[PDB]
């Protein structure tokens, strides 16, 4: 094809691999899939070994993992959170209460899967999903955003 | 000159530094995304209002401290003088009443926070 | 040829800044029983590069209520009066020679809290304005406490230009004379940086994120970088005024490696601290620069003005 | 490099301008804090170095405590800049296009007066004494500990006497 | 020198036609003080170095001193007219007249 | 001499201390959490300061 | 070509839709970013009718279940129409930011709107940009339209806030819908 | 284990030890294989300029010796 279009396709690889090496999750946790996902911040799986460093503020925060039963009363927060989040962002919805509502999903209080509120990239099954399970979710999603083709795209425009 | 280029050139780095910063990556902002942050809620009330301060007298005796730093920093040079007998009693003199100033103040709980 | 030396000295500072955000990731995995980044890259040693290319490809926040000119200022302003702070450090030859040197450190670090405060107050949240008052304090303590360290330092050695510390520290290092100033010193360096236990102010646990709470991408990773920065100049200002590297006239690189590897051990204690203490209480800060540093200072900067009189080793003028 | 002296002067002029229009006291402080550096530049232009570096550590300090407490009880919920007022932007420019006007009218009216456009940048240092040693500012500041302990009496009781005061106000 | 002490001179009267023209902040009227005071010293100083009167350069350092415990008083008394009334306001110091 | 400019007027108190209006107390309010490290994910603890 | 394809495509012909990621409103309160408005022949002489975005959808929708839309053609118009001059100025006022219009003859505003179209991203504006803003909407006579399919139009006026609180300052940030005069109508 | 610091730590050392040992390269390459003179005191800056007018090329550090006596 073209030289500028493999040009462009380096660029894209570049800038997927700067994202993807460096995600950075917000300080963000519900229940007790929260707890396993400090259980993979533990010494064992080390997500920072990955490249996956938490972040209090949502300004600093590159992916948002919604572990635990997002509920009517908490979705507001949820919604707002994300919101403040820059542009390049991904959700990686956790366990079967963000998935499709769980063992709550019948609930009065219950949002019915965190897809109702935010849009998620990548579903981790589970109740709770291991660590090892949530890390490669983080994986998959690493792969995912190197599949990106954002600049290929533009110059296609 | 040579300080005033190299002042120049970090400034112009870090000008290019933010303006790459602002002009490369793509822009999608709308209301939600430029709200200020409180932890997933709406601000009660706007952080311009007036927020106490507990330390205002630590302040002041900062003010007064300082000073007294500036009084004492002319001593590398005072140390060489003839009369070094003047020069060491009058250094002794002003740090013995800095030094009474912040055990008054110590003693009058003046370094305590208020409430 | 000046600007070659400046790109000599800017582009290394910058490196080493960046691969010291690597090594406190290494350094602090490795003291809590994990490895830290080793993908990116062979060892992680593209970890940094991946971090600075996303945070300079993601978008930045302009908040509603935050003053976009004082927001937009402080960061680059942070980001210079490092660099400026970095320029007249003499190893063993500055880029800069500087008669007043110490003042020049100590009016630019100042003006790096005010970097800070005006970030704080710029990004109209409450928690930048925890952040901001948190530095207002920091800064009063360890402001006056190492004010009066450095003066009685340099009451030891004669003059406020650096050369003159090493020519002082020629045959011994100041801190066989001078170690519990210079233990203070240390602490002060600590508060200066706002290194752990004395951060206060990108408060992780008490507020969110402090003072840069609402900044994000491209002014973050400036913060980022000054505050990284400032931790190996901090250092290696305490290994040029306390731990006298060998010098020698016919060869300059024994001073540059011996100064390498002490700003490497004192860089690493950082991090080592960072990873041993829990974080102190603001007002226990103060309470502690105040309360047993000073009085302390007071008496030790009284006795370092009465030792050279009595033992006539008064430091010459040049 | 000969008007450099009079842009400083220039730039410290309108520093203290903005000062004297009254943004509110965040960005007066600012103005302070700008006016300070290049009034510590002047000084260090002119000669010794000390004496512009101690008034610049002073006001950073000051400025510090100043920022401290316009947070704390001197605020409001919208700060005035001097753009957010019509009058005092009109002000501001107002000043300037007379500074202009008024350096024009010395320069061409008074000629040799105050201000000398051709004379600028050759009457900064008159005298200097081309070999010597002791010869910098900070040597008589340290003359203070020496030639005037009266100064130095004066200055500490006044530090002194000001801790007391300040405690006695506050007292409440 | 001359245009810049005249400069310096300006920048005084700027300063305290400021200081006399007040606005609602006594913390704007202290900075407007502070601002005189920083004219000064340059002054004094800018004089001292060209005159080279090495003995007259402690006077610069002195008025430092000074201004800034006047700078210190007017905090203290800044802070008992907000707990007073609130707020800095000068429209709120004015029951005084009767 | 009273007259239309100086007739609202009153005569000083004999203590010289003024009965004020009791001013407000205008406490900063903070939302502590939900999306707080120290909050433990799902708290909303308002918080009324004092400084 | 659509109707010589398909004969009974229901054809729909929107004004300038103003939403809140739409071109109209937040391209005119982006005017603000340099120093003044240049509006041809100081806005006057040119009309429009701006109409929402949720009553353009809602009538799509509505053209889907209608049975008796098919093979029309609709015109999808606001309430009011404005004159170009007075919708900036209302635009700005709803922004409080500020209002400096300026005249500018239109073969020169086609130049800049062009020097800004030769842009490899997404363009500002265009010659093509500044000619539909400065052509006159039409007045929808025997064509029908939102309520023919069952939409109240909303007007300008009480939807202008959700798109332009964006654009102001922290100072005129908690500002009302009643603090900004609304814009003079025009019959033609 | 502990020694995967060691690559990073090599590379901040590298990167410290160029500022100064350049720095004193080209202090050195600029006057001429001697050191950046140092004008602490206005004696010399007089020696400075006096060596710089005494060179006859405008550079101070291009010394005399004996050669310029008879
Ligand atoms: C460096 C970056 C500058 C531009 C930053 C930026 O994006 O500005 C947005 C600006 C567009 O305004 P906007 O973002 O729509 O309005 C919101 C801003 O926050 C509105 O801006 P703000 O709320 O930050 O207020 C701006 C304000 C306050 O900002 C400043 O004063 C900044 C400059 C300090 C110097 O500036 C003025 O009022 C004019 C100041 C003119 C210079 C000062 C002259 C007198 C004093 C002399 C001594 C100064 C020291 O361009
Ligand atoms: C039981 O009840 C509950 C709780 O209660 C206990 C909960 O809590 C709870 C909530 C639970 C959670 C939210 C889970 C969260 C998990 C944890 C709290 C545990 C995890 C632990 C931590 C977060 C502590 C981590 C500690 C560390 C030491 C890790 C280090 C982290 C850091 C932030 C510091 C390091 C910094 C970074 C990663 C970023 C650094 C890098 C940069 C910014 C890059 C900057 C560099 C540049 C810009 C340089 C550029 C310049 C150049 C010259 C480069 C040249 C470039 C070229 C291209 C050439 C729930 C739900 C709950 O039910
Ligand atoms: C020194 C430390 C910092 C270093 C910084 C990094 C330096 C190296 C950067 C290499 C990559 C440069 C381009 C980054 C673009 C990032 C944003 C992006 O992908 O935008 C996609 C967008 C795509 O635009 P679009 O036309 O597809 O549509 C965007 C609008 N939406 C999606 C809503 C329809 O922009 C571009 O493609 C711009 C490419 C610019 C290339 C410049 C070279
Ligand atoms: C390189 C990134 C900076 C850049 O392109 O700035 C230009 C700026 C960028 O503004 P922007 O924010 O629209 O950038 C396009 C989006 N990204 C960042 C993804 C590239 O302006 C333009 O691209 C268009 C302005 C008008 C250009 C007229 C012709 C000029 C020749
Ligand atoms: C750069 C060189 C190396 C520096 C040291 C680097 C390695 C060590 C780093 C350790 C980690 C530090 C992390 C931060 C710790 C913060 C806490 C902290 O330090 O608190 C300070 C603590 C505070 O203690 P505290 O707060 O627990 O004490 C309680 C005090 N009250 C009740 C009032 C609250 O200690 C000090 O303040 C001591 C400072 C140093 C004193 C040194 C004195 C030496 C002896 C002098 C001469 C004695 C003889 C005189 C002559 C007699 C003749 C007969
Ligand atoms: C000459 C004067 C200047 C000399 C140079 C040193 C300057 C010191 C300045 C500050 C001194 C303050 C002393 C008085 C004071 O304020 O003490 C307060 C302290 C108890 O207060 P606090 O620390 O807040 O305790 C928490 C509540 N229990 O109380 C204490 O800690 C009690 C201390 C008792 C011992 C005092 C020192 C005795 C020294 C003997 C030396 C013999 C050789
Ligand atoms: C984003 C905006 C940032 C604004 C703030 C910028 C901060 C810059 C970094 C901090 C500076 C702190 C103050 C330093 C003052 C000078 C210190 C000093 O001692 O300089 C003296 C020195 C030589 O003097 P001496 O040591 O006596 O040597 C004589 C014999 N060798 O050297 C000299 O005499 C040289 C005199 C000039 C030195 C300062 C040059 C400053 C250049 C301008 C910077 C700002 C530009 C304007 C804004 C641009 C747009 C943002
Ligand atoms: C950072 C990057 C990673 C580290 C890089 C450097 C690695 C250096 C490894 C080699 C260190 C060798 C130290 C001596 C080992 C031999 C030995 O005898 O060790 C035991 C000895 C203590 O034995 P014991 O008899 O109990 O002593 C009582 C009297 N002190 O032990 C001692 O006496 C210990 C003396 C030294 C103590 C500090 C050692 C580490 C220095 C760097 C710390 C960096 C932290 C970050
Ligand atoms: C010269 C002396 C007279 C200057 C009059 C200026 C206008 C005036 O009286 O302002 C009053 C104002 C009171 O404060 P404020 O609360 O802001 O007022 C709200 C309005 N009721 O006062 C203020 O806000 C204080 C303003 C201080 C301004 C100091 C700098 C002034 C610079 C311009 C000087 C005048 C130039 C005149 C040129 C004329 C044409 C050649
Ligand atoms: S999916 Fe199961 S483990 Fe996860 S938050 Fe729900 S109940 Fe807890």
């Amino acid at each position: 094809r073209s030289r500028a279009e493999y040009v462009v396709t380096k660029l894209d690889d570049l800038i997927n691999w700067a994202r993807r090496s460096s995600l950075w999750p917000m300080t963000f946790g519900l229940a007790c899939c929260a707890v396993e996902m400090m259980h993979m911040a533990a010494p064992r799986y080390d997500m920072d070994r990955f490249g996956v460093v938490f972040r209090a503020s949502p300004r600093q925060a590159d992916v948002m993992i919604v572990a635990g039963t997002l509920t009517n009363k908490m979705a507001p927060a949820l919604r707002k959170v994300y919101d403040q989040m820059p542009e390049p962002r991904y959700v990686v919805s956790m366990g079967s209460c963000a998935n499709g509502g769980g063992y709550y999903h019948y609930s009065y209080s219950v949002v019915r899967g965190c897809d109702r509120i935010v849009p998620v990239d990548i579903y981790v099954p589970g109740c709770p999903p291991t660590a090892e399970a949530l890390l490669y979710g983080i994986l998959q999603l690493q792969r995912k955003i190197k599949r990106e083709q954002k600049l290929k795209i533009w110059y296609r425009r | 000159m040579n300080l005033y280029t190299v002042i120049f050139i970090n400034i112009l780095l870090s000008l290019t530094l933010i303006l790459v910063a602002f002009w490369l990556p793509q822009m999608n902002l709308y209301s939600e995304k430029a709200n200020p942050y409180e932890c997933g809620f709406d601000p009660t009330s706007s952080a311009r209002l007036p927020f106490s301060m507990k330390f205002f007298l630590v302040a002041i005796t900062f003010l007064l401290f300082d000073l007294e730093i500036a009084l004492l920093l002319p001593l590398p040079w005072a140390i060489q003088t003839i009369k070094t007998s003047t020069m060491m009693i009058m250094a002794f003199i002003l740090v013995t009443i800095l030094s009474l100033g912040l055990a008054y103040e110590w003693t009058q709980k003046g370094l305590e926070w208020t409430e | 040829m000046f600007f070659i030396n400046i790109l000599t000295l800017l582009v290394p500072i910058l490196i080493a800044m960046a691969f010291l955000t690597l090594v406190e990731r290494k350094i602090l995995g490795y003291m809590q029983l994990r490895k830290g980044p080793n993908i990116v890259g062979p060892y992680g040693i593209l970890q940094p590069f991946a971090d600075a290319m996303k945070l300079f490809m993601k978008e930045p926040m302009r908040p509603l209520t935050t003053s976009m000119s004082l927001f937009i200022i402080a960061p680059t302003l942070s980001l210079t009066l490092a660099l400026s702070l970095w320029v007249p450090l003499p190893m063993p030859h500055p880029l800069i020679n500087l008669n007043l040197g110490i003042l020049f450190i100590l009016a630019t670090s100042s003006l790096s809290v005010y970097s800070i405060l005006w970030s704080g107050w710029a990004s109209n949240s409450k928690y930048s304005l925890f952040g901001a008052l948190r530095a207002v304090a920091q800064t009063i303590s360890y402001e006056v406490t190492m004010a009066i360290i450095l003066l009685s330092v340099l009451l030891m050695n004669g003059s406020y230009s650096l050369q003159t510390l090493i020519t002082t520290q020629e045959h011994m290092w100041l801190l066989l004379p001078a170690w519990p100033m210079a233990m203070m010193w240390f602490i002060s360096t600590l508060a200066e940086t706002n290194r752990a236990p004395f951060d206060l102010t990108e408060g992780e646990s008490e507020l969110v994120s402090g003072f840069n709470v609402e900044y994000a991408a491209g002014p973050f990773a400036l913060f980022f970088m000054a505050e990284y920065t400032n931790i190996i100049l901090m250092n290696a200002l305490t290994t040029i005024i306390f731990l006298g590297p060998l010098y020698y006239i016919n060869l300059p690189e024994l001073y540059s490696t011996n100064f390498m590897m002490e700003a490497l051990l004192l860089s690493s204690t950082f991090l080592w601290i960072r990873a041993s203490y829990p974080r102190f209480r603001y007002d226990q800060l103060m309470h502690l620069l105040w309360k047993n540093f000073l009085p302390l200072t007071l008496a030790l900067c009284m006795w370092h003005i009465s030792l050279p009189i009595f033992t006539a080793g008064v430091p010459p003028y040049m | 490099m000969n008007n450099y002296i009079f842009v400083l002067s220039s730039l410290f002029l309108v520093g203290c301008l903005g000062l004297a229009l009254k943004p509110s006291p965040i960005y007066g402080g600012l103005g302070l804090i700008v006016s300070g550096f290049v009034g510590c530049l002047m000084v260090l232009g002119f000669g010794g170095s000390f004496l512009g570096l101690m008034v610049f550590l002073i006001y950073l300090g000051g400025m510090l405590v100043v920022f401290g407490y316009t947070t704390a009880m001197a605020t409001e919920e919208y700060p005035e800049t001097w753009g957010s007022n019509w009058l005092i932007l009109g002000f501001l420019v107002l000043g300037v296009i007379m500074e202009v006007f008024l350096i024009c009218v010395l320069n061409y009216y008074d000629e040799v007066g105050v201000i000398n456009l051709d004379g600028l940048g050759d009457w900064l240092m008159y005298e200097v004494d081309d070999v010597g040693v002791m010869l910098e500012g900070g040597i008589g500041v340290a003359a203070m500990y020496s030639c005037a302990t009266w100064m130095m009496v004066v200055a500490g009781w006044s530090l002194f006497a000001g801790i007391f005061i300040i405690i006695e106000i506050t007292r409440d | 020198m001359p245009s810049t002490f005249f400069n310096l001179t300006m920048a005084f009267s700027l300063s305290l036609l400021g200081t006399l023209m007040f606005r609602s902040h006594l913390m704007s009227t202290l900075l407007c003080l502070e601002g005189m005071v920083l004219s000064l010293f340059i002054m004094t100083s800018v004089t001292s170095l060209n005159s080279n009167s090495m003995s007259s350069m402690p006077i610069p350092i002195t008025i430092l001193v000074f201004a800034a415990c006047e700078a210190a008083v007017g905090l203290a008394l800044l802070v008992k007219v907000s707990n007073t009334y609130g707020t800095d306001y000068v429209q709120n110091l004015n029951l005084l007249q009767c | 001499y009273p007259s239309k400019e100086t007739a609202h007027w009153k005569p000083p108190p004999w203590n010289d201390v003024d009965i004020l209006k009791e001013k407000a107390v205008t406490n900063m309010t903070l939302n502590f959490g939900p999306q707080h490290p120290a909050a433990h994910g799902v708290l909303r603890l308002v918080l009324e300061l004092s400084g | 070509e659509v109707r010589s394809v398909f004969p009974e495509a229901i054809i729909i012909r929107p004004s300038d839709i103003f939403g809140r990621e739409d071109r109209f409103l937040n391209h005119f309160a982006n005017y603000r970013w340099f120093l003044a408005v240049p509006l041809v022949s100081l806005g006057f002489k040119t009309v429009k009718q701006p109409v929402y975005v949720a009553d353009v959808s809602k009538g799509i929708v509505n053209a889907t279940k209608d049975p008796d839309a098919v093979g029309k053609t609709f015109a999808f118009t606001g309430p009011n129409r404005y004159l170009l001059f007075h919708l900036v100025k209302y635009i700005f006022g709803m922004t409080h930011r500020t209002f400096i219009p300026y005249p500018l003859p239109l073969f020169v505003y086609s130049w800049i709107g062009k020097l800004f179209g030769l842009s490899p991203f997404e363009p500002w504006t265009t010659k093509d940009k500044v000619e539909r803003i400065h052509i006159s909407d039409v007045m929808p006579t025997d064509l029908p339209g939102l309520e023919d399919l069952g939409v109240q139009p909303t007007p300008l006026e009480l939807k202008s806030i959700e798109v332009l609180r964006r654009h102001r300052t922290y100072r005129w940030l908690s500002s009302e819908i009643e603090e900004t005069k609304p814009a003079k109508t025009v019959n033609y | 284990m502990w020694f995967e610091i060691l690559p990073g730590l090599a590379i901040m050392g590298v990167c410290l030890v160029i500022p100064g040992v350049s720095t004193a390269y080209i202090h050195k390459f600029t006057n001429g294989g001697k050191e950046k003179r140092v004008a602490r005191v206005q004696y010399q800056w007089y020696l400075m300029e006096r060596d710089r007018r005494i060179s006859g090329v405008n550079r101070y550090y291009v010394s005399k010796g004996l050669e310029n006596i008879d």
